[PDB]
């Protein structure tokens, strides 16, 4: 399979980034893409083989190194702003009928701020279902808010007496900027679980809003008096209400 | 660019199939293949296609080609909610090791929940009071509403959202409003939002 790591990074401005792409499928052709939310991709690197490397469509500060089939690592140097976007590397062999079959890598979501004392984790909140929305529609919705984290990497999930749960549940695709104007504005995020007015009324029934929050490593340096925003998982709960 | 692709976008609802087009001028041609992109993941190789074919079939995707005229299509059988998502025609001129691949910009198909009895209604999620937020739910209205941002900077608001309770087999659209001040509720957090005039208010 084809393997990227890390799955986020947060970095300050003017750092060396080396990101990592991997796979053991023996092939020659390799490729990486850069793309922000909602926009195209574009071809930045790629490599005919174990010692090829060219500039793709976009040109980028970012160089990349093929002195091993298995290795196609992407470096930026001095990392700024602008390189903010997530980083998509692919790889492609030779499969059946004559075809090259390209198989993508999970991705890298970088985000390059101005200074580390920006990071924050979320705040989470989970919210009661309306006694109005019960008696009116027979279902309870509870809602989860993160709120106040930086940088925008975070994966939001539901959890119904301790397993997680799909069903039921809208996530917003994009967090909310608390600050339009601002490059390092903080976020929000809401999601909903909707659930039947019966599940909610039981008071066995536990709720769980949990957010994982991808932060600063251990060698990330912290002179902050606040808590030091390591990758983390914060969590909310609620239990059934019988009325 | 070589590659070009039809609609830039479309809104379909659940169940109708849909046909997505793509066109290249690249030559020589040696295939074609559609992905298809989820948000914030990575493209998902879906059928490939050289001229010898043309034909190709992933499940409920359904690929043609005709070379002649350098076009292929992209019917999707059945839609699904989880069928929204970006559509990505690429083109390869070569077999060999020393061919390209050319990306099309790619179509955006967005996968409307049918919505058969819709209740429009804003509510008021009991105070956390472990949290300074009140929080507001506009929910059970139709895709055709549109939900505003605020007019207010101390006033988040999200677009809608469907969620999908896969066992009532029931589809819902909601926004969220919520802030911390005292001015806030939920008479007035979608007043910026024109609203079915039947909605709800409790």
């Amino acid at each position: 399979d084809i393997y990227q790591t890390p799955r986020y990074l947060v970095i300050g401005t003017g750092k060396k980034i080396t990101l990592e792409c991997s796979q053991t499928m023996g092939h020659d052709k390799m490729y990486w893409y850069q793309q922000d939310p909602g926009m195209e991709l574009h071809l930045i690197h790629y490599s005919y083989g174990v010692n090829s490397t060219e500039k793709g469509d976009l040109s980028s500060e970012s160089t990349v190194s093929r002195i091993r089939t298995e290795h196609f690592p992407l470096t930026l140097e001095s990392a700024r702003p602008s390189h903010t976007s997530q980083y998509l590397c692919a790889s492609s062999g030779l499969r059946d009928r004559g075809l090259y079959e390209q198989y993508f890598g999970p991705g890298t979501r970088l985000t390059v701020t101005e200074d580390l004392k920006n990071v924050f984790p979320p705040e989470v909140a989970v919210f009661e279902p309306s006694e109005a929305e019960i008696s009116h529609t027979q279902k309870a919705t509870l809602v989860c808010l993160a709120t106040g984290f930086y940088p925008d990497h975070v994966e939001l999930s539901w959890w119904v007496n301790g397993k997680e749960v799909h069903s039921g549940v809208c996530t917003d695709p994009q967090p909310l900027k608390e600050q339009p104007a601002l490059n390092d504005s903080r976020y929000a995020l809401s999601s909903r679980l909707r659930v039947s007015a019966t599940f909610w009324q039981n008071p066995r029934n536990h709720f769980r809003c949990q957010v994982q929050f991808y932060g600063l490593s251990e060698n990330d340096e912290w002179t902050q008096d606040r808590a030091k925003p390591v990758t983390q998982i914060v969590s909310a709960e609620a239990w059934g209400r019988a009325d | 660019n070589q590659v070009e692709q039809s609609p830039q976008s479309l809104i379909i609802l659940e169940g109708k199939n849909c046909t997505l087009q793509c066109n290249y001028t690249v030559s020589p041609f040696s295939n074609l293949r559609w992905y298809k992109q989820d948000t914030g993941r990575g493209p998902v190789s879906l059928t490939i296609m050289t001229f010898s074919e043309n034909t190709k079939s992933n499940g409920r995707y359904t690929a043609t080609l005709d070379a002649d005229t350098k076009q292929s299509s992209l019917h999707i059988t059945a839609s699904q909610l989880s069928d929204s998502a970006s559509y990505i025609c690429v083109v390869s001129d070569r077999g060999s090791t020393l061919g390209r691949l050319y990306f099309g910009r790619g179509t955006q198909l967005t996968v409307w929940p049918d919505i058969q009895n819709p209740d429009p209604a804003v509510y008021q999620l009991r105070d956390s009071k472990s949290s300074d937020k009140s929080v507001c739910l506009f929910t059970d209205f139709d895709s055709q509403t549109n939900v505003s941002q605020s007019k207010d900077s101390d006033v988040y608001i999200t677009d809608k959202c469907v969620l999908d309770m896969r066992s009532m087999d029931f589809k819902s659209n909601s926004a969220v409003a919520w802030s911390n001040k005292s001015d806030f509720a939920c008479a007035n957090a979608f007043n910026n939002s024109i609203i079915p005039e039947d909605t709800f208010f409790p």
